[PDB]
């Protein structure tokens, strides 16, 4: 055991694993750490816990979903601190409005807004108020996040609801805000196998989601669904299944429940946004991110040629590049046609979609639609009985 | 129809037989070119020193096999996998299995292809055959040609069901309009293996009399 | 009492006379009776009991062909020969009760008090 | 409604098991037991069963996936082999999987059977 | 401790539903009564039994008359009107306490000798007490 | 990735399987450029009077076969060493080795190729066709072109412990919220060769209880 | 930190071979004897066990070798035939082979196991 001598030596210091870098999702932590030692940056990126600790402290809510978020799969993630005073063990009202009031405050809205690579943000440090905070609360912290995806193109917010069934079906009624559709909330709170197996710490269920969500981009795309896969280190929702079955609403808002199946694991039940159906297009959460998906693969299309002569030989090179990247999406299984002029349409004329004088003021005007897929939530079965049709061979 | 999208070929092994343990998966990065199924039947002929009948009995219905090919690719820019993953995964569902001290099912499946009427290929690797070309210079493949050949082991409660339905223990019947009960009994034999004689027909449905069935009726037959 | 198993159990252990439970099969059935008649039948003045001893069955015949005093028949109402098939079932945890109070007094015998069977002569 | 049909597959307990004060539990005769047999094996997911652990259609293992003809080509393929295993008395003979036209979400899966051994219709609906 | 039979059923059949959605739950849910107690006498026997062989006995209570479902339990909302009925007429087993007197005249046969003759000047509640100081 | 170079096949021949003395090395002057690897397994249908069900028995899989090509050349001027020096170092790995009267076992790698899932190809020639053309007038060769065809021979020492880490003999088991006693004795047979009985499960942890596990308890299943 | 890791690998005696005054020699348990069992594999070389002539990693006999692709191919396939001859409980799961980015001489292996039979995480650190 000499160390300083050319040899094979031993090391306690772990080194990083091969990252994969999946860009259309990572997520963000915001919440309270304990060190805050990081001065040269707002918003830094975490690759392993281990890297976290020595970064960020130890023994914390948002290390255990850290910690968590690393066991189901996911590889890479941005960790935006709050300056202010870590909470006490339970938080009190006087405190946890000091939370929602920097989650409005333009400090960490200008670090997400000025990044530009993360495409999700969730809080874990939302579930420390679930004790002793009072129901409204809750719903004056939803609405500071859903205001906070706000900031530039391709943002969501995972986000937690609270545990009572009588303040979840509050908060999903007496919400109203004009943006629901860039959230999802996951109800019940898991019991993680970290101690204090006995007593397994209650932990926030978005750390875990975002994991899945990065798992499935991985593999089948954007266009599919994060839900009915398996998570890693629960024990079990701290509620019940069946005590939560009001929770999901197909004519109001409907919040994603977290199920126990007997031989199956632990799973994630519902991909929907928060969302009254009055005939709106964005219900299930691989809607709205497929659709931001491709407003942020042709933004990075269109910036190529900016500042361009715009006659018409500029727009040619614009409807054939994007009719390109369209159609190849749509050869992948994610856009619901038979045949490409039912899957998508582009329209960019001089006088189909703008005018003489938008020619004249310098801008382009491209009229981008496309259809979707339906993600099988429901099966009915009919069961119908047919010897009548046997027809005497 | 409903979207347009490539179907991949899935090989999914499993440890037993039934398809209830599940030993992993692999997709292939490009679909095989051609599916070849193969069936044979053995029948071998009667000599007798008497008669100069030709009819030739039977012997065995031999197990199918399914050949196809792949290729493994890691020189163009679309394509990240690399072999050595793959194949690594691929020599796995063809290997001795430690738990049963057997090889693995294999289940291939891709779309709306039915296997004569089974959704998957249940069977499991009689051979394969990897061709390595076009290494780079840090000697990692960039191009493999395996061929698969396959032989169908299917499970038996599937097996099991199929003869019940085809050749069941007990036949009810719907009498129309002036069949006899010896015309009747012999369209038992259609499904019953040698039919119920026209007595012993009788007997079981209660008759009072060989005629004494009205055409709306229902007999039944058991064996 | 299930001869299947209480010939294996009664080799091992001595099996004396006492029984922790004396409960007949006879005597269970007027336990169970007096039990589902204050068990409401919805809506209506009848009861449970009403259910279970439905047809011409008193759990005094009910015994009899638990015991095989009466030749079993082929039809016996569903629900009574579902109750008959659980007192079937639950002479296996009565039998490995009764055989406790034997080995009860083994242990008390040889593993504290020490004292040891004389052998032969 | 015969009694010719309960001879060719039983008397059974309805799967609402609804009992009555005159004839006891009700039962589910011959035509009528193999098409509850198809009742309860769908309505149970596989695990839930005490003992036989390996019971129930598990088509919660694909649903939240996106509708296509690849989705629906593993549903009549799952449909198929699972009522060869738990179901020896009803051959299937069509499934129709189609996602109905008002909302688009949920897709219909329409099962058509017959029973072995008799090709005898139904006269009525009941029980 | 007793985990109910209306635990492990599946879930169809609404034994773990919430109570009275459809009409068809709660004669299922008084059908599983009386083999649920049948059951539970069976597991509370096990649990008197260091007190049903003790030497140092106090009691008249035998065999057992605990109620089966936990009182949080949604098994017991179910039963909730006939519930004080129902552990009352448990409550029989205080007529079957001749049978510790039986168990007393087995375990005074340990030391060789009987229990005493049953007399008519008893005064059988204070006759008992004296059977079980002696043993 | 970080240097760009030609990583050339070696064959180092071993006097023993597990490969702990050393025979020799020989490293290729230009790499092969195909190599195949064909495996194969055997398979018997077992015929019976009564039943027609179609099921394979699995008799034994057949080792691995590697063939790969050579050339050796002294023509050209960027190479010196004659090809007497390396076919005599060649035909000297395919050799009947005179400590252990057996062939030696020769291990080909080259850079980073497994050989599904290891780093080399450990195994003996059977076989080796040198085909000399091209002679000087001095009838010294100037190219030869080998074929190499060798059969999988692997350490006993590695196998023993992949069916250790495939098929352990003692399992423990993490509970996970309702998950009964007979449901969890069956995920054992998974990985234990048949599962252990529910009792012999609950015997062996020293459960008080068929129910009697908290969700957060380990379970421990060895046969 | 429970008594059933131990029941699957063992108490041995930790590597660092400390002697307390209490409790005797320090006593590796189960979970923490296998990753021991590591740290002694490593830190021998072949041939100065006693006996035993062949026990330990050869990484002494490819260093001073340039780092290249094909030296850190023979790394991971060194180290992974190596901890199936001489560790039975820890299964290999990843090797990552890099050269640091402070000093470019150095090169730092990590090796990635699961135990065997047993998927349970360590919940902190300790022993």
């Amino acid at each position: 055991m000499e160390r300083l001598q050319p040899g094979v030596t031993l090391t306690e210091s772990i080194i990083t694993m091969g990252q994969q870098e999946i860009p259309s999702a990572v997520p963000v932590f915001i919440g309270y750490t304990v060190r805050y030692p990081e001065q040269s940056e707002a918003s830094v990126r975490i690759d392993s816990l281990a890297e976290y600790t020595s970064l960020f402290g130890d023994d914390h809510v948002m290390m255990f979903a850290v910690r968590h978020y690393f066991d189901n799969g996911g590889q890479q993630a941005f960790v935006l601190p709050l300056k202010d005073n870590m909470p006490s063990v339970e938080m009190t009202t006087a405190e946890a409005e000091n939370l929602i009031a920097a989650l409005r405050s333009a400090t960490v809205s200008e670090a997400i807004g000025g990044h530009s690579q993360i495409t999700l943000i969730l809080v874990p440090d939302m579930a420390r108020l679930n004790d002793s905070d009072i129901v409204s609360l809750w719903s004056q912290g939803w609405e500071a996040l859903l205001q906070l995806s706000q900031v530039r193109p391709n943002l969501f917010v995972l986000l937690d609801a609270p545990d009572n069934v009588e303040q979840a079906q509050k908060c999903m009624t007496t919400l109203s805000s004009d943006y629901r559709q860039w959230g999802a909330a996951y109800w019940p709170r898991l019991e993680t196998t970290y101690q204090k197996i006995f007593q397994g710490t209650v932990l926030s269920p978005t750390a875990a989601v975002a994991a899945v969500i990065q798992r499935t981009d991985n593999d089948a795309g954007v266009w599919k669904a994060p839900a009915n896969i398996a998570l890693s280190q629960v024990i079990r929702p701290v509620k019940s299944y069946l005590q939560g079955s009001v929770l999901f609403n197909s004519s109001g808002t409907s919040l994603n429940v977290i199920r126990s199946f007997p031989g199956k694991g632990i799973r994630v039940w519902g991909c929907r946004t928060l969302e009254n159906t009055d005939n709106t297009q964005w219900r299930y959460l691989q809607t709205r991110r497929l659709v931001s998906y491709v407003t942020a693969h042709l933004t990075q299309l269109a910036r190529m040629y900016v500042f361009e002569p715009n006659n018409e030989l500029t727009w040619m090179k614009l409807k054939g590049q994007s009719y390109n990247w369209l159609r190849q999406l749509w050869l992948q299984g994610g856009l619901y046609g038979s045949q490409e002029d039912e899957a998508f349409n582009i329209l960019l004329g001089v006088n189909e979609t703008m005018t003489e004088d938008d020619v004249r003021a310098g801008k382009m005007i491209m009229k981008v639609e496309l259809a979707v897929l339906f993600p099988a939530e429901f099966i009915e079965i009919s069961l119908v009985f047919n010897t009548q049709t046997e027809a005497l061979s | 129809l409903i979207e347009r999208g490539l179907a991949k070929l899935t090989i999914n092994a499993y440890k037993d037989r039934e398809g209830k343990i599940r030993a992993g998966t692999l997709q292939a990065m490009y679909n095989p070119d051609s599916l070849q199924l193969d069936y044979q039947t053995d029948y071998q002929q009667s000599q007798a020193i008497n008669s100069e009948k030709q009819s030739s009995i039977y012997v065995q219905a031999k197990p199918a096999g399914l050949s196809l090919e792949l290729i493994f690719d890691a020189t163009m820019p679309g394509n990240k996998t690399p072999i050595e993953e793959q194949l690594m995964q691929l020599k796995q569902l063809c290997s001795v299995d430690a738990t049963s001290n057997e090889t693995r099912f294999l289940q291939v499946k891709w779309g709306k292809m039915r296997w004569e009427s089974r959704g998957y290929f249940a069977g499991r690797a009689k051979s394969l055959s990897v061709n390595y070309t076009l290494f780079d210079r840090d000697a990692t493949p960039l191009r493999v040609r395996v061929i698969l050949a396959l032989v169908a082991d299917e499970s038996l409660v599937l097996q099991e069901t199929e003869q019940n339905l085809q050749s069941p223990a007990k036949i009810a019947l719907r009498i129309q309009d002036g069949v006899s009960l010896a015309l009747m009994a012999a369209s038992t034999a259609s499904t019953l293996s040698g039919g119920v004689d026209y007595l012993t027909l009788a007997w079981q449905n209660g008759l009072d009399n060989l005629n004494g069935f009205v055409p709306g009726e229902i007999l039944q037959a058991t064996r | 009492e299930l001869n299947e198993l209480t010939n294996k159990l009664s080799n091992l252990v001595p099996m004396t006379d006492f029984k922790l439970d004396n409960r007949a099969s006879l005597q269970l059935l007027k336990y169970i009776e007096a039990y589902t008649k204050i068990i409401p039948f919805n809506s209506g003045d009848k009861y449970w009991n009403d259910f279970f001893f439905m047809s011409g069955n008193t759990p005094e015949k009910l015994a009899k062909l638990y015991q095989k005093e009466i030749e079993p028949n082929g039809e016996l109402l569903p629900q009574q020969a579902f109750l008959l098939a659980v007192l079937r079932l639950l002479e296996t945890p009565i039998s490995l009760l009764n055989v406790l109070p034997a080995a009860h007094r083994e242990l008390y015998y040889r593993e504290l008090l020490g004292l040891s069977s004389h052998a032969a002569q | 409604e015969n009694q010719i049909l309960t001879q060719l597959y039983g008397r059974g307990w309805a799967f609402p098991p609804v009992f009555s004060l005159e004839k006891g539990v009700e039962m589910a005769e011959g035509a009528e037991d193999v098409r509850q047999s198809l009742q309860i094996l769908f309505s149970t997911e596989p695990g839930e069963r005490l003992m036989r652990e390996n019971y129930g259609c598990g088509l919660n293992d694909f649903m939240f996936e996106n509708i296509r003809n690849e989705l629906i080509a593993e549903i009549e393929s799952h449909i198929h082999d699972n009522v060869l295993r738990y179901e020896p008395r009803a051959d299937m003979t069509d499934i129709q999987v189609r996602q109905s036209p008002g909302m688009g979400n949920t897709l219909q899966v329409q099962v058509m059977y017959r029973l072995r051994g008799s090709d005898i219709n139904q006269q009525i609906q009941g029980v | 401790s007793y985990y109910p039979v209306s635990d492990t059923l599946p879930p169809c059949y609404g034994l773990q539903h919430s109570l009275s959605e459809s009409e068809h739950l709660l004669p299922l849910h008084q059908f599983m009564l009386p083999f649920e107690q049948l059951l539970a006498c069976g597991c509370q026997q096990i649990a008197m039994l260091p007190r049903l062989l003790a030497f140092q006995r106090e009691g008249y209570e035998v065999w057992g008359d605990q109620w089966p479902f936990k009182s949080g339990s949604v098994n017991d909302d179910a039963h909730q009107d006939y519930a004080p009925a129902l552990k009352d007429l448990l409550g029989q087993i205080a007529l079957d306490s001749d049978h510790e007197l039986d168990i007393i005249n087995y375990l005074l046969g340990y030391f060789g000798t009987q229990r005493a003759p049953r007399t008519f000047t008893t005064q059988l509640d204070d006759f008992r007490a004296v059977q079980q100081g002696y043993l």
